[PDB]
């Protein structure tokens, strides 16, 4: 137990959590959009004109 | 990569069983002279903090 001092190291390994890839890159899932305003079916003159 | 090595967690989980590692606040070692390491540890190794 003299606790002598050694010598310098030679490298480094270094241990951490790699993330999960195989969900994204795939295709991108926008929102998807809003129809523009489409007349409504069914739209008749209902007003005559008097007499 | 070519360069590889077989892992193998030796060593039982004990207190000096441990190895140290050393640092120092006022620089880099450089040169081991003559410094008489010492590490003291707790009487009380019942309670675990």
């Amino acid at each position: 137990g003299g606790l002598t001092c050694a010598s310098a190291p030679q490298g480094t390994l270094r241990i951490l959590e790699g993330p999960q890839q195989s969900l994204s890159g795939s295709p991108l899932q926008p929102i998807p959009a809003s129809p523009p305003p489409q007349i409504p079916p069914g739209l008749r003159p209902r007003f005559c004109a008097f007499g | 990569v070519l360069p590889s090595a077989r892992w193998q967690y030796c060593g039982a989980p004990d207190g000096s069983q441990r190895a140290v590692l050393v640092q120092f606040s006022n620089g880099k070692l450089q040169s081991p002279g003559n410094m008489r390491f010492t590490l003291y540890e707790n009487k009380d190794s019942t309670n675990p903090r």
